[PDB]
C-alpha cells in the first residue's frame, strides 16, 4: 500500500501489454534518445568529417541522400576514442561537424540493447519460464558490440566504427576485408555457417512440420485454422516426418526427439554467431585471416599464384584507394 | 566504310553494358547518334602507330592505355603524374582522323589528342545529340538485353509454378494434411518390407 | 570480391532481399528454438529436460500460451498459431533465396544496380558533395584494377604502374 | 519530394506498428 | 525575395506574432548572428509535431 | 584555358631530365653520387636560371663539383611550378613503393 | 614555474598564445647595428569574418561573424624569422619557418561551411621609419602567401586531381565534358594575404612583446571548382626577439 | 551546456537509482512460484 | 626451371671475378635475410625508406658499388649513404653496430656471404617483384 | 537532386494498389461475421 | 506539350482514392 511498493509493484506487473521492468527502466530511455536522435540525424544531419581531415561526408536526406545511400555518419578521427557528449562541443554545429550524433546514439542503443537482454531473462522470471532466452540474443547483442565499440576501441577511432547505413555497412566490410582478409579468417567462415545453416535448419524445421500437419481443415480453407491457440493435443505427426526424413538420409541422422531438435535449432546458429562476433572481436586486435600469400613457389622460386593470391590482388585494391587522401606515410597500421 | 556498320562496331551497342534501373531508350545515355566522326589512328613523336586498348564489357570504367601493333604499351593517361613515363605529353601523341565528318583533320594538342583517346575505348567515334532527350550519358541495354532478362527471369518463376502444381497433382489427397490415423507402424522402419506398401508386412 | 567491384553486387536489391531471407532465417531458427526449449512443461524429474519428450505422445512438450504471453510483453507481438510460425519458417529463406537467385540472373547480362544517376550528375559538378555511394566505387575501382591482370590472363592487360588508382601513400 | 516520400513511408510502417501492437486480433484460448 | 514572393503561406503566419529567426542564425529582416532561442522557426514547428 | 599545369609540364624537360627547380628530391638516387647530400643541397638552393647554377652552390668541395658535372646532362630548369614546390612536396611527394 | 605538458593537455591552453603582464608598458631599444631574430612568433585567433555576396552593384556585402566547428586547432606557433633593420631604421620581419598554417572551417548563418587556410607563409612585415625601440605603439605591416587549401595530391570524391586522379568524370561516360571542365581541371590557386600587428605590450627585460593582429585573405576555392570568400581574421599574438 | 550538462546528470542518476534500488527491493520474491 | 648454377653465379667485385653459390649457402643466406633484415627489406624494398630498394640496378649506382659480394659484405660491416659520404652504423644494422643491433652479433663472416649471395640472386628469379613493392605482390 | 520525375508516381501507386486491395478484403471480411 | 508534370499525379490520386473509398464501401455492404 506504501508508495515505492506500490511503484515496483508496477514496475515488475505482468499484467502491462507491454513488460516494463528494472532493465525496462534503463531501456527505455535510452532506446528512445538513441531513436530520436537517429531518426533526426537520419533526415537532416548536415555532413561529418569522419575522417578527420576536413573532408566531411555527408549522409542524410535533405544533403542529398537516399535511404541506401544515407547514413548516421561516425564520429570524427580527430576525436579517436575521445567522449564527445553535446556538452563538449562549443555548439550543436560544432558537435555536427564532427559527428556527434553517432556517439549518442551507439551510446544509447548499446546500453539500452543491454537491457533489452536483460529484460528477456526478467520476464522470464516473473512468467515462470526457463531463463535463456536472453542467452540466445546475446549473439546478436555480442555482435552489435563489436562493429560499435570493440572494433573502435582496438583500431583507436570510432571513426572506424561501422556507420549506420545501408552503404555505409557495405563499406565498412569492404575496408575490413582489406585490412583484416575476413574471408579467410575462421571465425567469419563458421559466422557463415551458423547463419546459411541458420537458414537452411529453419527452411527444414518447417517444412517438416508443414508436410506433416494433420488433416484438420477442408481445401477451400487455410491449414492454418486447424490449430487453435492454447490446445493441449500437438498439431503435427512427429513420427511421420521423423519417419521422411530418416529415409530422406537415414534413420539416425533425424531427429524423434523434439527438444533434441529445439535445441539444436537454437545453438547452431547462436554458436556460429558468437564465433563470426568473436571474429570482429580480435581482428580488432589485428589477429587477422591466413595469409597464404606467395606460399607456393616452384624448383626455382619464381611465384606460383594460387586462388589466395587473387584474393591478394583485389585485397590490394582496396586498401590503395580507400580514405585515399588521409594516409601520409607508406603503412596503414590502423 | 558505311557508318552503318561503324555504328555496330561501338561498345555503347553493346547489350552488355548497361543497367538495371537505367530507364528508357539507349538514346537517353549517349543520345542520338549524328554522325560517324572518323577513324582515329594515333601515333607517338616516332610516327608508330598506336592502337587504343578497347573496354571489355565488364568494366564499368577502364584506364586509357595505348599499345604498338606489337602489344607493347607505348603510352596512356596516367594516374599518379610524378613518375609517369608513358604520358602523352612526353610521348609526342597526336590523333588523325579518315573517313567520316573529321576525314583528314589532325590534333596534337594534349587534352585534345587524350579526350578522343578517351572515347577510343569504346571503339569507333560518333557524334551525339545529348540535349533532345536531355541524355544523361550513361550506357543503357538495348531490346535484346531487356528481352533476355524478361524472359530468363520468367522461366525460372514458372519453374516454381511447375514445381508447385505438379506437388498439387501427386498429393491432392493429403493438400490439407495427412490422414489423422496414420499409424507409427507404416512409418517406422522394417515394418513393411516395401515402403508405404502395407501388403509387405513380415 | 568480384561480383563487389565489377557489379557493385551488394547494392542489388535482389541481393538484399536475399540477405535479409538469409539473416532472418537464422534469427527464426534460433528464436524459435531457444523458446520452445525455454517453455518446455515439466514432464520429467530430472535436470536434463531431453528425456522428458515421447515421439508418441499427444501432448505439445512446451506452451504456446506462455511463449505468447512472453513475446507478445518483450516485443509486441507474438505468434499464436503454430501451423503459420512453421509455415513461416519456411517461406522466410526459401523466399530469400529465390529472390538473389534473380538478380544473379540480372547480373548474367551486366543488368546490375552498379550506380545511382541522380548522385553522379551531383557528384561530377560538385567535388565536395560525398557520400559513402561515391566512397565505395573508388573501392570497385581499386578492385578491378588491381586483380584485373592476374584474374583474367586470357585478355593480356598490361596496366603500368602509373595507371593504377591509388590514394595518397598507399 | 524524394524526401518526403522516403519520410511518409517510413512514418506510414511506424504507425502500423502502432496499430499491430496494441489494436491486434487478441488471442483466444482454445 | 522577400518570403510573400516564395509562396510562403505560414511563415508569414509566425513572423507576425514575433518569431523572426531560425536556428541556422538568419532572420527575416536580413540580419545574421542571431540566436533566438528554442522559439525559432525550427522549434514552433518541432512543438506543434509534439 | 582550363590545363592540368602538371599535365603540361610533363611536355617540358621537366617529362625527360631532373628538373633542379621542380623534380622530387627521390629522382636524385638515379644517378650516383647524388643521394642524398647533393641532393638535399640542390634542393635547398633552388631556383636555378640555369643548370650550370648548381656549381655556384657555397661550401661545394672540388669532389662535389666534379660529381655535378659529370652529371650536368642528367639536370634541366624550367619555370617553378608552384603545385609541385608547395607542401613541402620535393621532399615527400606522397609516392613511395 | 611554468607548466608541463601533464598540466596543459585537454585544457585548450595548448591552443593559447602566451600573454604578457598588464604591467609591460616598456621599449626594446634597436641597436642598428647589431642584428636580431625572433624566436618564436604566436598567432592566436579570436574571430573569423566573412565577406557576403551582396547580388546587386553597389551595396557592397558586409562582413558577418562565424561560428568555428574545427575546435581548438587554429592558432599559428614557433615562428621565427630575421628581423633587420633597414637603411632608413625601419624593421622588417621576414618569416623563415614555424607551424604557420592552420585549415579552420567556420560555418556561415543557414548553413555554409567556408574552409580556409589560416596562414602568414613567407610573411614579410615592416615598421614606419626611424623606430629605434618597439614600443606599446608600434605597428608592423604586411603580405604574406596563401596556397591552395588542398595540395596537389589531394583526390575529390570521385577521384579527380590535379598531380593525380582521373582526368574526367568517369560515372558519365559518354556525358558532354564541357560543362564539367570546371570540376574535371583542378587548379592550384596562390594568392596574398595582408596582416597587421599591433604591439600593444612590451617587456623591456625580456624582449617579449604582444599585441592585435588582423589579416585579411582568401578562403578555399575547392582547386577551382567555386569563387573564394574574403575572410578577415582577428586575434592576438605574442613573440619573443634575440640578439641574433 | 552546462545546464545541459547538469540535467543529463540528474536524469541519469535518476535512472540508474531506480534501477539498483528496484533490485535491492526484494526481487527474488517477485516470481510465480517460491516468494523469498 | 630450378635452381641452376648460372642463376646461383654472381659477381664478387667490381672487377669482374665472379663465384657461384650452392643451393645450400642460398637458402642459407635467404633463411638469415628473414632473421636479421626482412623486418624492414621484406621482398627487396625498405620499409622505412622506401626511396632505397635492394633490386641490383639501385646497388649498382650506389657509391661505393654495392651489385656484388665485396661490397654488399663491406656494407654489412660498415653502413654508408648511398653516396658514401657518411657511415650509418649508429641506425642500420651491421656487425660495427652489434652492440645496438644484437641480431648482428652471431653473424659469421660465411653468414654475411650467404646473405649477400641472396640479395644478388633473389632478382634473378622472382625480376621487377624483387624491390618494386606491392604493385607486383 | 537530378531524379527520374516518374519515380514518385511509381512509388505512390507501388504502394497504393496493393494496399487498398488488402484493406477491401479485410473490410468485408469483418462484415460478415 | 510543356505541361505540369505534377498534373500525372494530382490526377491520378484525384480518381484512385475516392473510388477506393466508394469500392470499400460497396464490397463490405455486399457481404454481409
Ligand atoms: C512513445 C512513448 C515515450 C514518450 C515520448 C515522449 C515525447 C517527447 C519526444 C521528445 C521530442 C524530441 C524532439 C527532438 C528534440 C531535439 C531538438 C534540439 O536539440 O533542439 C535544440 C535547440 C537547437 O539549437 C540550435 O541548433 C542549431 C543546429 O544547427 C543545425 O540545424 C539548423 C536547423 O536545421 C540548420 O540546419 C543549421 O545549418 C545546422 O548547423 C544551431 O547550432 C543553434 O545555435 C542552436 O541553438 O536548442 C535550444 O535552444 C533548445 C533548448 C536548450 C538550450 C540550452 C539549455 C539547456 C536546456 C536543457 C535541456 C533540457 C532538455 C529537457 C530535459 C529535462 C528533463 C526534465
Ligand atoms: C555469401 C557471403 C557472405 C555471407 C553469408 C556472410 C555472412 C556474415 N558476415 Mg560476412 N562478408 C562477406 C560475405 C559474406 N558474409 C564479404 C564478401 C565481406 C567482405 C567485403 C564480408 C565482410 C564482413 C564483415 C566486415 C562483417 C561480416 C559479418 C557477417 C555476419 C553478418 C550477420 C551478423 O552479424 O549477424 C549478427 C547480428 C546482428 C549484427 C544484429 C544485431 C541486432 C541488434 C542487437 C538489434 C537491432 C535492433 C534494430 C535497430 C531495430 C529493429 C526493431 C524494429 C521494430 C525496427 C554473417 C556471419 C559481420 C560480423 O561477423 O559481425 C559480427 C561483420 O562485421 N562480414
Ligand atoms: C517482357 C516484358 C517487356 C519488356 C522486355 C519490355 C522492354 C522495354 N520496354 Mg516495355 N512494357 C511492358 C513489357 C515489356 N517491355 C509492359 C507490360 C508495359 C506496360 C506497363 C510496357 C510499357 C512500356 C513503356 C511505357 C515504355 C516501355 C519501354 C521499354 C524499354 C525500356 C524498359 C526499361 O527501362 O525497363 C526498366 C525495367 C525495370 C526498372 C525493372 C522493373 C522490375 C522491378 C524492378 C521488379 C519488381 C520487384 C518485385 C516488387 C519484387 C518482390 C517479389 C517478392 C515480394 C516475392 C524496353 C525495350 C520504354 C521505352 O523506351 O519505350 C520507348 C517506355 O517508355 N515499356
Ligand atoms: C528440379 C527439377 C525437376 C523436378 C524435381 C521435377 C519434378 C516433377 N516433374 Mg518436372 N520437369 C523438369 C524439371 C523438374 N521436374 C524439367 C527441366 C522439365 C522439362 C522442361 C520437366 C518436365 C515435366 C513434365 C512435362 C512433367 C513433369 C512432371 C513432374 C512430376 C513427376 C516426376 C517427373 O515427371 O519427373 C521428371 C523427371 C526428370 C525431370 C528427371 C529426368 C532426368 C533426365 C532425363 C536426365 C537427362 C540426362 C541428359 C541426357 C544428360 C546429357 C545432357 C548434356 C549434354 C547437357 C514432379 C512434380 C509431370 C507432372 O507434373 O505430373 C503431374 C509431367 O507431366 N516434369
Ligand atoms: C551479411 C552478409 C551476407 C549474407 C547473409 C549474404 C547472403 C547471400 N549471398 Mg551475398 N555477399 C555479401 C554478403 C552477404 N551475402 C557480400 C558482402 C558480397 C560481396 C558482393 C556478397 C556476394 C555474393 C555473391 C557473389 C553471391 C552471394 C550469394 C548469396 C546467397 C547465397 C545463397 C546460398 O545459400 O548459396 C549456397 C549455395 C547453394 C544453395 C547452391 C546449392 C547448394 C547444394 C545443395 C550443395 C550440396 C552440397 C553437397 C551435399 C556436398 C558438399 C560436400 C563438400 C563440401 C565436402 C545469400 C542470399 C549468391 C547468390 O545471391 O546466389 C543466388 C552469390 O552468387 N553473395
Ligand atoms: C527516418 C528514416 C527514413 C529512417 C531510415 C532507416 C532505414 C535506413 C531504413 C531502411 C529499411 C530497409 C530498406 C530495409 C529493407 C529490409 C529488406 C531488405 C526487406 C526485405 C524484403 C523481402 C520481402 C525479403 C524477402 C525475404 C523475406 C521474406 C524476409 C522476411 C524476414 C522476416 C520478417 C523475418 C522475421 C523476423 C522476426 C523478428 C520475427 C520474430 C517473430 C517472433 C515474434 C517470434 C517469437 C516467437 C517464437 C516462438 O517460437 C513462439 C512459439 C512464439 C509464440 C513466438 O512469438
Ligand atoms: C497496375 C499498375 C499499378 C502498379 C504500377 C506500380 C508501379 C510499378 C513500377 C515498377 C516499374 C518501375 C518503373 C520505374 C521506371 C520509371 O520510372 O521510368 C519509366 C520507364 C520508361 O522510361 C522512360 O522512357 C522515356 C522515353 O520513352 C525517357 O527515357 C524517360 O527518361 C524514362 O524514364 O518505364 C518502363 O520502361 C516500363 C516498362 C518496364 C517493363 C519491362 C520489365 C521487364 C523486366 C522484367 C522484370 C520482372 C521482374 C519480376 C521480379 C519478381
Ligand atoms: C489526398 C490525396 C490526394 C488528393 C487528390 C490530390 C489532387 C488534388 C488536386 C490538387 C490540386 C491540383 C493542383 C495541380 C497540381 C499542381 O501542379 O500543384 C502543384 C502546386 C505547387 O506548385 C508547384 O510548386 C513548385 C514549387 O514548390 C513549382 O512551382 C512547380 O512548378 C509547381 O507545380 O501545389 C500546390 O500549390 C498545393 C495546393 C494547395 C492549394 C491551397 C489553396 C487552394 C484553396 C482553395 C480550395 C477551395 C476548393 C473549393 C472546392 C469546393
Ligand atoms: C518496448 C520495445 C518494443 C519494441 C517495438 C517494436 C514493434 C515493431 C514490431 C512489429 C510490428 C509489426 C508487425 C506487423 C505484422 C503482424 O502483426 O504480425 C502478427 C503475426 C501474428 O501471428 P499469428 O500466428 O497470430 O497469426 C496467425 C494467423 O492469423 C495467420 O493468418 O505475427 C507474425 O506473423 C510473426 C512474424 C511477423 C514478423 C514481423 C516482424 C518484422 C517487423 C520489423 C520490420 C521492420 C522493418 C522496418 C524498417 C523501417
Ligand atoms: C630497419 C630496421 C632495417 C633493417 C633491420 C635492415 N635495414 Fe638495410 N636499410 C634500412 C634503411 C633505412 C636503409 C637506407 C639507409 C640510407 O639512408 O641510405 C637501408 C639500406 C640498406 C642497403 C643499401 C640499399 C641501396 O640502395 O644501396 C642495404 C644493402 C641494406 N640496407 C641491407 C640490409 C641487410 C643485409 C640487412 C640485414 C642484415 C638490413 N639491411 C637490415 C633499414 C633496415
Ligand atoms: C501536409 C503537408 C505535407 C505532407 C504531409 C504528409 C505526407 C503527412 C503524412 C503524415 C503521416 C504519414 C503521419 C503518420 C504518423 C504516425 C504516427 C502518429 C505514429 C504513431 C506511433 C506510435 C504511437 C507508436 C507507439 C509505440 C509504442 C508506444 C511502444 C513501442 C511500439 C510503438 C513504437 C508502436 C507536405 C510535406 C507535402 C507539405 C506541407 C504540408
Ligand atoms: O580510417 Mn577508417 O580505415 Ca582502419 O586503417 Mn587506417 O584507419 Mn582509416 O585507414 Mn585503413
Ligand atoms: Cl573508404
Ligand atoms: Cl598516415
Ligand atoms: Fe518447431
Amino acid at each position: 500500500a506504501n508508495l515505492w511498493e506500490r511503484f515496483c509493484n508496477w514496475v515488475t506487473s505482468t499484467d502491462n501489454r507491454l513488460y516494463v521492468g528494472w532493465f525496462g527502466v534503463i531501456m527505455i530511455p535510452t532506446l528512445l534518445a538513441a531513436t530520436i536522435c537517429f531518426v533526426i540525424a537520419f533526415i537532416a544531419a548536415p555532413p561529418v568529417d569522419i575522417d578527420g581531415i576536413r573532408e566531411p561526408v555527408s549522409g542524410s536526406l535533405l544533403y542529398g541522400n537516399n535511404i541506401i545511400t544515407g547514413a548516421v555518419v561516425p564520429s570524427s578521427n580527430a576525436i579517436g576514442l575521445h567522449f564527445y557528449p553535446i556538452w563538449e562541443a562549443a555548439s550543436l554545429d560544432e558537435w555536427l561537424y564532427n559527428g556527434g550524433p553517432y556517439q549518442l546514439i551507439i551510446f544509447h542503443f548499446l546500453l539500452g540493447a543491454s537491457c533489452y537482454m536483460g529484460r528477456q531473462w526478467e520476464l522470464s522470471y516473473r512468467l515462470g519460464m526457463r531463463p535463456w532466452i536472453c542467452v540466445a540474443y546475446s549473439a546478436p547483442l555480442a555482435s552489435a558490440f563489436a562493429v560499435f565499440l570493440i572494433y573502435p576501441i582496438g583500431q583507436g577511432s570510432f571513426s572506424d566504427g561501422m556507420p549506420l547505413g545501408i552503404s555505409g555497412t557495405f563499406n565498412f566490410m569492404i575496408v575490413f576485408q582489406a585490412e583484416h582478409n575476413i574471408l579467410m579468417h575462421p571465425f567469419h567462415q563458421l559466422g557463415v555457417a551458423g547463419v546459411f545453416g541458420g537458414a537452411l535448419f529453419c527452411a527444414m524445421h518447417g517444412s517438416l512440420v508443414t508436410s506433416s500437419l494433420i488433416r484438420e481443415t477442408t481445401e477451400t480453407e487455410s491449414a492454418n485454422y486447424g490449430y487453435k491457440f492454447g490446445q493441449e493435443e500437438e498439431t503435427y505427426n512427429i513420427v511421420a516426418a521423423h519417419g521422411y526424413f530418416g529415409r530422406l538420409i537415414f534413420q539416425y541422422a533425424s531427429f524423434n526427439n523434439s527438444r533434441s531438435l529445439h535445441f539444436f535449432l537454437a545453438a547452431w546458429p547462436v554458436v556460429g554467431v558468437w564465433f563470426t562476433a568473436l571474429g570482429i572481436s580480435t581482428m580488432a586486435f589485428n589477429l587477422n585471416g591466413f595469409n597464404f600469400n606467395h606460399s607456393v613457389i616452384d624448383a626455382k622460386g619464381n611465384v606460383i599464384n594460387t586462388w589466395a593470391d587473387i584474393i591478394n590482388r583485389a585485397n590490394l585494391g582496396m586498401e590503395v584507394m580507400h580514405e585515399r587522401n588521409a594516409h601520409n606515410f607508406p603503412l596503414d597500421l590502423a | 566504310i558505311p557508318e552503318k556498320l561503324a555504328f555496330y562496331d561501338y561498345i555503347g551497342n553493346n547489350p552488355a553494358k548497361g543497367g538495371l534501373f537505367r530507364t528508357g531508350p539507349m538514346n537517353k545515355g549517349d543520345g542520338i547518334a549524328q554522325a560517324w566522326k572518323g577513324h582515329a589512328v594515333f601515333r607517338n613523336k616516332e610516327g608508330e602507330e598506336l592502337f587504343v586498348r578497347r573496354m571489355p564489357a565488364f568494366f564499368e570504367s577502364f584506364p586509357v592505355i595505348l599499345t604498338d601493333k606489337n602489344g607493347v604499351v607505348k603510352a596512356d593517361i596516367p594516374f599518379r603524374r610524378a613518375e609517369s613515363k608513358y604520358s602523352f605529353e612526353q610521348q609526342g601523341v597526336t590523333v588523325s582522323f579518315y573517313g567520316g565528318e573529321l576525314n583528314g583533320q589532325t590534333f596534337t594538342d594534349p587534352p585534345t589528342v587524350k579526350s578522343y583517346a578517351r572515347k577510343a575505348i569504346f571503339g569507333e567515334i560518333f557524334e551525339f545529340d545529348t540535349e533532345t532527350l536531355n541524355s544523361d550519358g550513361i550506357f543503357r541495354t538495348s531490346p535484346r538485353g531487356w528481352f533476355t532478362f524478361a524472359h530468363a527471369v520468367f522461366a525460372l518463376l514458372f519453374f516454381f509454378g511447375h514445381i508447385w502444381h505438379g506437388a498439387r497433382t501427386l498429393f491432392r489427397d493429403v493438400f490439407s494434411g495427412i490422414d489423422p490415423e496414420l499409424s507409427p507402424e507404416q512409418v517406422e522402419w522394417g515394418f513393411y518390407q516395401k515402403v508405404g506398401d502395407v501388403t509387405t508386412r513380415r | 570480391l568480384f561480383f563487389q567491384g565489377f557489379h557493385n553486387w551488394t547494392l542489388n536489391p535482389f541481393h538484399m532481399m536475399g540477405v535479409a531471407g538469409v539473416l532472418g532465417g537464422a534469427l527464426l531458427c534460433a528464436i524459435h528454438g531457444a523458446t520452445v526449449e525455454n517453455t518446455l512443461f515439466q514432464d520429467g524429474e530430472g535436470a536434463s529436460t531431453f528425456r522428458a519428450f515421447n515421439p508418441t505422445q499427444a501432448e505439445e512438450t512446451y506452451s504456446m500460451v506462455t511463449a505468447n504471453r512472453f513475446w507478445s510483453q518483450i516485443f509486441g507481438i507474438a505468434f499464436s498459431n503454430k501451423r503459420w510460425l512453421h509455415f513461416f519458417m519456411l517461406f522466410v529463406p526459401v523466399t530469400g533465396l529465390w529472390m538473389s537467385a534473380i538478380g544473379v540472373v540480372g547480373l548474367a547480362l551486366n543488368l546490375r544496380s552498379y550506380d545511382f544517376i541522380s548522385q553522379e550528375i551531383r557528384a561530377a559538378e560538385d567535388p565536395e558533395f560525398e557520400t559513402f555511394y561515391t566512397k565505395n566505387l573508388l573501392l570497385n575501382e581499386g578492385i578491378r584494377a588491381w586483380m584485373a591482370p592476374q584474374d583474367q590472363p586470357h585478355e593480356n592487360f598490361v596496366f603500368p604502374e602509373e595507371v593504377l588508382p591509388r590514394g595518397n601513400a598507399l | 519530394m524524394e524526401t518526403i516520400t522516403y519520410v511518409f513511408i517510413f512514418a506510414c510502417i511506424i504507425a502500423l506498428f502502432f496499430f499491430a501492437i496494441f489494436f491486434r486480433e487478441p488471442p483466444r484460448i482454445t | 525575395n522577400p518570403m510573400w514572393r516564395q509562396g510562403m503561406f505560414v511563415l508569414p503566419f509566425m513572423a507576425r506574432l514575433g518569431v523572426t529567426g531560425s536556428w541556422s542564425g538568419w532572420s527575416i529582416t536580413g540580419e545574421t548572428g542571431i540566436d533566438p532561442g528554442f522559439w525559432s522557426f525550427e522549434g514552433v514547428a518541432l512543438a506543434h509535431i509534439v | 584555358e582550363l590545363v592540368n599545369v602538371v599535365d603540361e609540364k610533363l611536355g617540358t624537360a621537366y617529362g625527360e631530365k631532373i628538373d633542379l627547380n621542380n623534380t622530387n628530391i627521390a629522382a636524385f638516387i638515379q644517378y650516383r653520387g647524388l643521394y642524398p647530400t647533393l641532393a638535399k643541397l640542390i634542393v635547398k638552393n633552388a631556383p636555378y636560371e640555369s643548370v650550370e647554377d648548381v656549381l655556384n652552390i657555397p661550401g661545394l668541395t672540388e669532389r662535389q663539383k666534379q660529381i655535378l658535372r659529370e652529371n650536368l646532362e642528367h639536370f634541366t630548369v624550367t619555370e617553378v611550378e608552384t603545385a609541385l614546390v608547395e607542401g613541402g612536396d620535393r621532399y615527400n611527394n606522397g609516392l613511395y613503393k | 614555474q611554468t607548466l608541463t605538458y601533464d598540466d596543459i593537455v585537454g585544457t585548450g591552453l595548448a591552443n593559447k598564445c602566451p600573454t604578457l603582464d598588464d604591467t609591460a608598458r616598456g621599449a626594446y631599444p634597436i641597436d642598428s647595428s647589431q642584428t636580431y631574430r625572433i624566436a618564436r612568433l604566436c598567432l592566436q585567433p579570436t574571430t573569423f569574418l566573412v565577406k557576403e555576396e551582396p547580388k546587386n552593384k553597389r551595396q557592397e556585402a558586409e562582413f558577418v561573424p562565424t561560428k568555428l566547428v574545427t575546435r581548438e586547432t587554429t592558432s599559428l606557433d614557433q615562428i621565427q624569422g630575421e628581423l633587420k633593420v633597414n637603411s632608413d631604421g625601419s624593421l622588417t620581419f621576414v618569416e623563415e619557418d614555424g607551424i604557420d598554417f592552420q585549415p579552420v572551417t567556420v560555418q556561415m548563418a543557414g548553413g555554409e561551411r567556408i574552409p580556409l587556410l589560416f596562414t602568414v607563409k613567407n610573411l614579410v612585415a615592416s615598421t614606419q621609419p626611424n623606430v629605434t625601440s618597439i614600443t606599446t605603439s608600434t605597428d608592423f605591416k604586411g603580405e604574406f602567401n596563401v596556397p591552395s587549401y588542398r595540395t596537389a595530391n589531394f583526390l575529390d570524391p570521385k577521384g579527380r586531381g590535379l598531380a593525380s586522379g582521373y582526368d574526367s568524370a568517369i560515372a558519365l561516360p559518354q556525358a558532354k565534358e564541357e560543362e564539367l571542365a570546371r570540376a574535371n581541371v583542378k587548379r592550384f590557386s596562390l594568392t596574398k594575404g595582408q596582416i597587421s600587428l599591433n604591439v600593444a605590450k612590451v617587456d623591456g627585460r625580456t624582449g617579449e612583446i604582444a599585441g592585435t593582429f588582423e589579416s585579411e585573405q582568401l578562403s578555399d576555392d575547392d582547386m577551382g571548382a567555386h569563387e573564394p570568400h574574403e575572410v578577415k581574421i582577428q586575434g592576438v599574438f605574442y613573440a619573443s626577439i634575440e640578439p641574433a | 551546456m552546462e545546464t545541459l550538462k547538469i540535467t543529463v546528470y540528474i536524469v541519469v542518476t535518476f535512472f540508474v537509482l531506480l534501477f539498483v534500488f528496484g533490485f535491492l527491493s526484494g526481487d527474488p520474491a517477485r516470481n510465480p512460484k517460491r516468494k523469498d | 626451371a630450378e635452381l641452376t648454377p648460372e642463376v646461383l653465379t654472381v659477381p664478387l667485385n667490381s672487377e669482374g671475378k665472379t663465384i657461384t653459390l650452392t643451393e645450400k649457402q642460398y637458402l642459407e643466406g635467404k633463411r638469415l635475410f628473414q632473421y636479421a633484415c626482412a623486418s624492414c627489406h621484406v621482398g627487396g624494398i625498405t620499409k622505412t625508406n622506401p626511396s632505397l630498394d635492394l633490386r641490383t640496378e639501385t646497388l649498382a649506382l650506389a657509391t661505393p658499388p654495392r651489385d656484388n659480394i665485396e661490397g654488399l659484405v663491406d656494407y654489412m660491416k660498415n653502413p654508408t649513404t648511398y653516396d658514401g659520404e657518411q657511415e650509418i652504423a649508429e641506425v642500420h644494422p651491421s656487425l660495427r653496430s652489434a652492440d645496438i643491433f644484437p641480431k648482428m652479433r652471431n653473424l659469421t663472416e660465411k653468414d654475411l656471404v650467404a646473405i649477400a649471395g641472396h640479395i644478388l640472386v633473389e632478382p634473378k628469379i622472382l625480376g621487377d617483384k624483387w624491390g618494386g613493392g606491392k604493385v607486383y605482390y | 537532386m537530378e531524379v527520374n520525375q516518374l519515380g514518385l508516381i511509381a512509388t505512390a501507386l507501388f504502394v497504393l494498389v496493393p494496399s487498398v486491395f488488402l484493406i477491401i478484403l479485410y473490410v468485408q471480411t469483418e462484415s460478415q461475421q
